[PDB]
RNA sequence: AUACUGCCAGCUGGGACUGAGGACUGCGACGUAAGUCAAGGAUGCUGGCAUAAUGGUUAUAUGCCGCCCGUCUUGAAACAC
RNA sequence: AUAUGUAAGAAGUCCUUGUUACUUAAUUGAACGUGGACAUUUGAAUGAAGAGCUUUUAGUGGGCCAUUUUUGGUAAGCAG
RNA sequence: CCUGAAAAUGGAUGGCGCUCAAGCGUGUUACCUAUACUCUACCGUCAGGGUUGAUAUGAUGCCCUGACGAGUAGGCAGGCG
C-alpha cells in the first residue's frame, strides 16, 4: 500500500491566509549576541552617562 | 460574484454591553453610552469601554497604586478614577486626601480613603461631578501579572512557567531542563 | 430614497449642474468653428500616397 | 540516500570565478563595517572560516556586532507563515557593503539641497519623486528625413 | 431661538452663492476643454502644413473594467484587480497612466478591457453610476453637497469639479479617483460584439487595450 | 472585418547620442487602427531592431482608394505558412478597391490552403491596368473583350414557407 | 456634397417591469419674486364583482426538469455495504 | 525570461562630542546620549474593505484532476 | 476528397436528417439564454451611526445608512420540541 511522499501543494495558499506578514520591528533591539567586552564597557558607559545627565538635571 | 479582500459577517472583535446581568451596572452602561454620544469627551467613551470589560481585564487597583499616581507631579488633586476594584494595601504607611471613583470598593480601601480624609465615590456621581471627565486621572491595575498568564506562550526557550501541579525535585526538573540529563529545553 | 439619474430628470440635472441650463440654451452640443485654410504640404499626401 | 549536508548542490554557488581565483585583495580587509550598516552577503569558496549558508547567499542583512575579524548580520528568513531573525557572523571576505540605501542617502541630501534653497526662495521644489510619465506632444519633421516605406519580405531558404 | 426663516433665508443665500461658484467654474472648464480639442487640431494641421508630423501626447488616463469573473484568477493577476478595485466582472476603475500603472496594467490584460476614455464617457459614468465612499459606505452622489463634504479640502465643489479632475488629471486626481467607488456597470446592451470575449482585442477578442473604443464598449456597458 | 489600409510612420525613440531616427513607414491592412499599429510593430519588429517599448509611431493615417468606383486588375504577392513550410504565393482579384481586394484574398486564402490571418503577410498589391500583365485565367476570362453571359437556374428566395404554384427557375 | 467616426446638458415616438416610503424639513427649476413644479419613492379618473370571481389547499393533466437514501471513499445511481 | 534578497525617512538627515573599566600614539574612534538646524509636499505608485496582539480549542494529517516545467517507463484512465 | 483503413449483440457528428449543406476555412451582423452583471422590492448577517420627550411605552427600545449571503469535516449563535 504506497502512498503519497511529499508535495507542497497547497502549503503557500495555507501560509498566505494569515500568512506572511513581515516580522514587527522595534526601535532598541536586543543586545544579545553582541561581544562582551563591548557589553561591559557600554553598561559602565550608560552609567556614567546617567549619573552626568542627572548632575545635569537633579 | 465579488472577489473578497477580507471575511465576510465579520463581528466587532470587542465587546459592546457588557456580558454582566447586573442590572446597576446596565445603568452605569447606559449613563455612560449617553455621555460618551453626546459630550465628545474622550474620557467618557474610554469609561464606557471599560465599563464592558471582563473581570480579568479589570484586575484590582491598589491604594498604593493611587498613591503612586497622585505623587505625579500636578496629578496630586485629580480625581484618581478606577474601573473595577480598588484594594487595600498594607504596604503603605500613609494615604493622601485624594477623591476615588471606583465601581467597587474594598472594607479596607474605602475604610483607608476615607480616614485619609478623601472621599470614595461611585462612577454615577463621578459623572454627575465631572460630566466630560475633567481633572480626572485613570488607573489600570497590573494585567500581564496574574497567574494564568505565566503559562502563556510555554516552549522551548521561553521561560514561561510549566503548567504543573506539584512542585520541587523530580516533578519535572530533570531530562529536558539541565545539561547533566540530557539537554536544556 | 430613490436615485434618480441626471441625462435624464432635467431637474437633478440642474440640480447637479447650473451650468446645464446655458450649455442648452446656447446650444454648445453643436457650436460652429471659424474656418482658416492652412494647406498641407506636398510632401506629406506625397508620402501618404506613395505605393 | 538522500543527502542534505551543510554545502549540498553549492557546486556553482561557491565557484570562485572564471580568472578570479587565488588570494584575495585587500580592500576587503581594509573596509570597515559599523553597526547598523546594510551588507550583501556572497560567500567567497576560497575562504571556509566564517561562511554564510547556501540560504544566505545573495541575501542582504544588517550589521549588528562587530568582532575581530568578522561581523554579526540580522536576516529575516521566511520560515513557514512567518519571519524569523537569524544572527549570522560572517567573515568580511563573505561580506560587502550595499548601495541600495546609499542611493536613498544621496536623494535624502539632495532633498535636504533642494529644501535648503526652498526656503531662501519659494520656486516649486517638488522634492517627491514620480514614475515615468506618458510621453508628451511633440513635433517630428521630415526635412531631410522623409519616410522609408518597408513592406514584408517573401520567405527564401537561406540554406 | 424662533429660527423660522431667518435661518433658512441665510443658508438659500449661502446655498445661491455656491451655485454660482459652481457655474463660472463650469463654465470655465468647458471653455478649457474646448480649447485644448482647437489647439490639438490645429497642431495637428500647422505640423502637416510645415511638413511635419504632430504626435499625440500619450494619453494620461485610462477606463478599466473588469471583464473575467472571480473564479481560477493565479495569484499575482488576483491581487493585481484586488489593488485596481476591480473585484468584480463589470466593475470599472479609472486609472492615471504611469510607468507602475502600465506595468499593473500589463499583468491583468487578460482579463481587463482598458483603454483611453473621453470627456463624454467620464461624465455619463460619473452622472449615473457616480457613487461616493464616505466613511467606508457607497452613497450615491445626486448632490454636490456630499462631493464638497468629502473633497472641498482639495477645491473640489461639485459633481462636475470631480469630473474636470479625473479627466484632466489634477493634482488630486488621487484622491478623487479614490473617492470615486469602483463603477458598478452592467453588461453592453448591443453585445460586447465578438463570439468570444477572452482574446485580446486585437485577435478579435474583448481583454486588453482598446485605446478609444473604450467609450463605445463603457457607453455600452454603462 | 472591413479592412482598412492605413499608412503607418513609426521611429525609434530619439536619443541624446542621435536624435531623429529614419522614420520608417508601412502600409498595412487592418480592421481597426490597434490593430493597424500592432501589425506595424510586429512586421518592423521583423524588418528592424525596434520594439513598442523602444520606438514610438508619429503617424497614422487611413489611405483611400483613389476611384472606389472603377474596375481595376490588383495583383497580390503574399507569403503564408501552411502546416509544413513558408510559401511565397502570387493571386489577383477584379475589384474597385485595395481593402476589398485584400478582404477577398484572405477568404480566398482560408478557402483554398486554410491558412488564416495570422500566417499570412500581404508583401505587395500592385494596381495593374492593362491586360497581358494579367496572368491568371480566371482573371483573363473576365477581360475577354465584349464580355456577356447568362445566370441560368435562378432562385428567388421566398418569405413563406408553403407555395402555390411550382416555381421557376428562369432569369 | 456624401460616407465613416466622435459629440450634443438635440428633438420626436412605440413597448415592458416596478410604485418601496408615508405630516413637514432637503437640493433645485419655473416670468426670480405672491405661487406652481416631472425637485429627498403613484397619483388622478373610471368600470364590473362583492362572490369561490381573485386567491389558498388538494387530485389530475400538460411543458420542462428530477437516478436511492445512509455510509466509507480521490471518486457512488452504482454490477460497493 | 520568470521567480528572489534589500532600500525608498522623523526609530530621518547634519553639528563643538557629555560618559566609558572598550579602543586609540593621541578627547583617536566605537556605542549610547543632552543640546542644536530642519512638516503644512515627512520624500515613488496603487490599495487599505480598520491595524496590531494574545488565549484556547475542533476537524484534518488516505487525496485527486487540469495547463505549464519535469523524472522512471514502449506506454497507461501508470508511478513520482 | 479518395486508397492505405480488419473484431466480434444492433448503433450512434446526441438523434432525425443534411450535399451552391444543416460539411470544411474565413469575414459580417441579427437573435437565444445562467443561480453571472445592472436596477428595484423583500429576508437575514455584519458594519457605521442617530436618538433623554414631564409626556403612553420597558434605550440589547425606536430609527437612519451601507455592504454582504456557496459549503462537507468542524466551530459558535439564536431558537423549536
Amino acid at each position: 500500500a504506497k502512498s503519497k511522499n511529499h508535495t507542497a501543494h497547497n502549503q503557500t495558499r495555507k501560509a498566505h491566509r494569515n500568512g506572511i506578514k513581515k516580522p514587527k520591528t522595534y526601535k532598541y533591539p536586543s543586545l544579545k549576541g553582541v561581544d562582551p567586552k563591548f557589553r561591559r564597557n557600554h553598561k559602565h558607559a550608560l552609567h556614567g552617562t546617567a549619573k552626568a545627565l542627572a548632575a545635569a538635571k537633579k | 460574484g465579488i472577489d473578497h479582500t477580507s471575511k465576510q459577517h465579520k463581528r466587532s472583535g470587542h465587546r459592546t454591553a457588557p456580558k454582566s446581568d447586573n442590572v446597576y451596572l446596565k445603568l452605569l452602561v447606559k449613563l455612560y453610552t449617553f455621555l460618551a454620544r453626546r459630550t465628545d469627551a474622550p474620557f467618557n467613551k474610554v469609561v464606557l469601554k471599560a465599563l464592558f470589560l471582563s473581570k480579568i481585564n479589570r484586575p484590582p487597583v491598589s491604594v498604593s497604586r493611587i498613591a503612586r499616581a497622585l505623587k505625579q507631579e500636578g496629578a496630586a488633586n485629580k480625581t484618581v478614577v478606577v474601573v473595577g476594584t480598588v484594594t487595600d494595601d498594607a504596604r503603605i504607611f500613609e494615604f493622601p486626601k485624594t477623591t476615588v471613583a471606583a465601581l467597587r470598593f474594598t472594607a479596607g480601601a474605602r475604610a483607608k480613603i476615607v480616614k485619609a480624609g478623601g472621599e470614595c465615590i461611585t462612577l454615577d456621581q463621578l459623572a454627575v461631578r465631572a460630566p466630560k471627565g475633567q481633572n480626572t486621572l485613570i488607573l489600570r491595575g497590573p494585567r500581564n501579572s496574574r497567574e494564568a498568564v505565566r503559562h502563556f506562550g510555554m516552549g522551548p526557550h521561553k521561560g514561561k512557567a510549566p503548567r504543573i501541579l506539584s512542585t520541587g525535585r523530580k516533578f519535572e526538573r530533570a531530562r529536558g531542563r539541565r545539561r547533566s540529563k540530557g539537554f536544556k529545553v | 430614497v430613490l436615485k434618480k439619474n441626471p441625462l435624464k430628470n432635467k431637474q437633478v440635472l440642474l440640480r447637479l449642474n447650473p451650468y446645464a441650463k446655458v450649455f442648452a440654451a446656447e446650444k454648445l452640443g453643436s457650436k460652429k468653428a471659424e474656418k482658416t485654410g492652412t494647406k498641407p504640404a506636398a510632401v506629406f499626401t506625397e508620402t501618404l500616397k506613395h505605393d | 540516500g538522500k543527502s542534505h549536508g551543510y554545502r549540498s548542490r553549492t557546486r556553482y554557488m561557491f565557484q570562485r570565478d572564471f580568472r578570479k581565483h587565488g588570494a584575495v585583495h585587500l580592500s576587503t580587509y581594509l573596509k570597515v563595517y559599523k553597526v547598523g550598516d546594510i551588507v550583501d552577503i556572497k560567500a567567497n569558496g576560497s575562504i571556509q572560516k566564517g561562511m554564510p549558508h547556501k540560504f544566505y547567499q545573495g541575501k542582504t542583512g544588517v550589521v549588528y556586532n562587530v568582532t575581530k575579524s568578522s561581523v554579526g548580520v540580522i536576516i529575516n528568513k521566511m520560515v513557514g507563515n512567518r519571519y524569523l531573525e537569524k544572527r549570522l557572523n560572517l567573515r568580511v571576505e563573505h561580506i560587502k557593503h550595499s548601495k541600495c540605501r546609499q542611493e536613498f542617502l544621496e536623494r535624502v541630501k539632495a532633498n535636504a539641497a533642494k529644501r535648503a534653497e526652498a526656503k531662501a526662495q519659494g520656486v516649486a521644489v517638488q522634492l517627491k519623486r514620480q514614475p515615468a510619465q506618458p510621453r508628451e506632444s511633440r513635433i517630428v519633421s521630415t526635412e531631410g528625413n522623409v519616410p522609408q516605406t518597408l513592406a514584408p519580405v517573401p520567405y527564401e531558404t537561406f540554406i | 431661538a424662533e429660527q423660522v426663516a431667518a435661518e433658512r433665508a441665510a443658508r438659500k443665500a449661502a446655498n445661491k452663492e455656491k451655485r454660482a461658484i459652481i457655474l463660472e467654474r463650469n463654465a470655465a472648464y468647458q471653455k478649457e476643454y474646448e480649447t485644448a480639442e482647437r489647439n490639438i487640431i490645429q497642431a495637428k494641421r500647422d505640423a502637416k502644413a510645415a511638413g511635419s508630423y504632430y504626435v499625440e501626447a500619450q494619453h494620461k488616463l485610462v477606463f478599466v473594467v473588469r471583464i473575467k469573473g472571480i473564479n481560477k484568477i493565479p495569484p499575482k493577476p488576483r491581487k493585481v484587480l484586488q489593488l485596481l478595485r476591480l473585484t468584480r466582472i463589470n466593475s470599472g476603475t479609472f486609472v492615471k497612466v504611469t510607468k507602475a500603472t502600465l506595468e499593473l496594467l500589463k499583468l491583468i490584460e487578460p482579463y481587463v478591457a482598458y483603454g483611453y476614455p473621453s470627456y463624454s464617457t467620464i461624465r455619463q459614468l460619473v452622472y449615473k453610476r457616480g457613487f461616493g465612499k464616505i466613511n467606508k459606505q457607497r452613497v450615491p452622489l445626486s448632490d454636490n453637497a456630499i462631493i464638497e463634504a468629502n473633497l472641498g479640502k482639495y477645491g473640489i465643489l461639485s459633481i462636475d469639479d470631480l469630473i474636470h479632475e479625473i479627466i484632466t488629471v489634477g493634482p488630486h486626481f488621487k484622491q478623487a479617483n479614490n473617492f470615486l467607488w469602483p463603477f458598478k456597470l452592467s453588461n453592453p446592451s448591443g453585445g460586447w460584439g465578438v463570439p468570444r470575449k477572452f482574446k485580446h482585442f486585437i485577435q478579435g477578442g474583448s481583454f486588453g487595450n482598446r485605446e478609444e473604443f473604450i467609450n463605445k464598449l463603457v457607453k455600452s456597458m454603462n | 472585418a472591413h479592412f482598412k489600409e492605413y499608412q503607418v510612420i513609426g521611429r525609434r525613440l530619439p536619443t541624446e547620442s542621435v536624435p531623429e531616427p529614419k522614420l520608417f513607414r508601412m502600409r498595412i491592412f487592418a480592421s481597426n487602427e490597434v490593430i493597424a499599429k500592432s501589425r506595424y510593430w510586429y512586421f518592423l519588429q521583423k524588418l528592424h531592431k525596434v520594439k513598442k517599448a523602444s520606438g514610438e509611431i508619429v503617424s497614422i493615417n487611413q489611405i483611400n482608394e483613389a476611384h472606389p468606383t472603377k474596375v481595376k486588375n490588383f495583383g497580390v504577392w503574399v507569403r503564408y505558412d501552411s502546416r509544413s513550410g513558408t510559401h511565397n504565393m502570387y493571386k489577383e482579384i477584379r475589384d474597385v478597391s485595395r481593402v476589398a481586394a485584400v478582404e477577398t484574398l484572405y477568404q480566398d486564402m482560408a478557402a483554398r490552403h486554410r491558412a488564416r490571418f495570422r500566417s499570412i503577410h500581404i508583401l505587395k498589391v500592385a494596381e495593374i491596368e492593362k491586360t497581358a500583365d494579367v496572368k491568371r485565367q480566371y482573371v483573363k476570362q473576365f477581360l475577354t473583350k465584349d464580355l456577356k453571359f447568362p445566370l441560368p437556374h435562378r432562385v428567388q428566395k421566398s418569405t413563406k414557407t408553403f407555395s402555390y404554384k411550382r416555381p421557376s427557375t428562369f432569369y
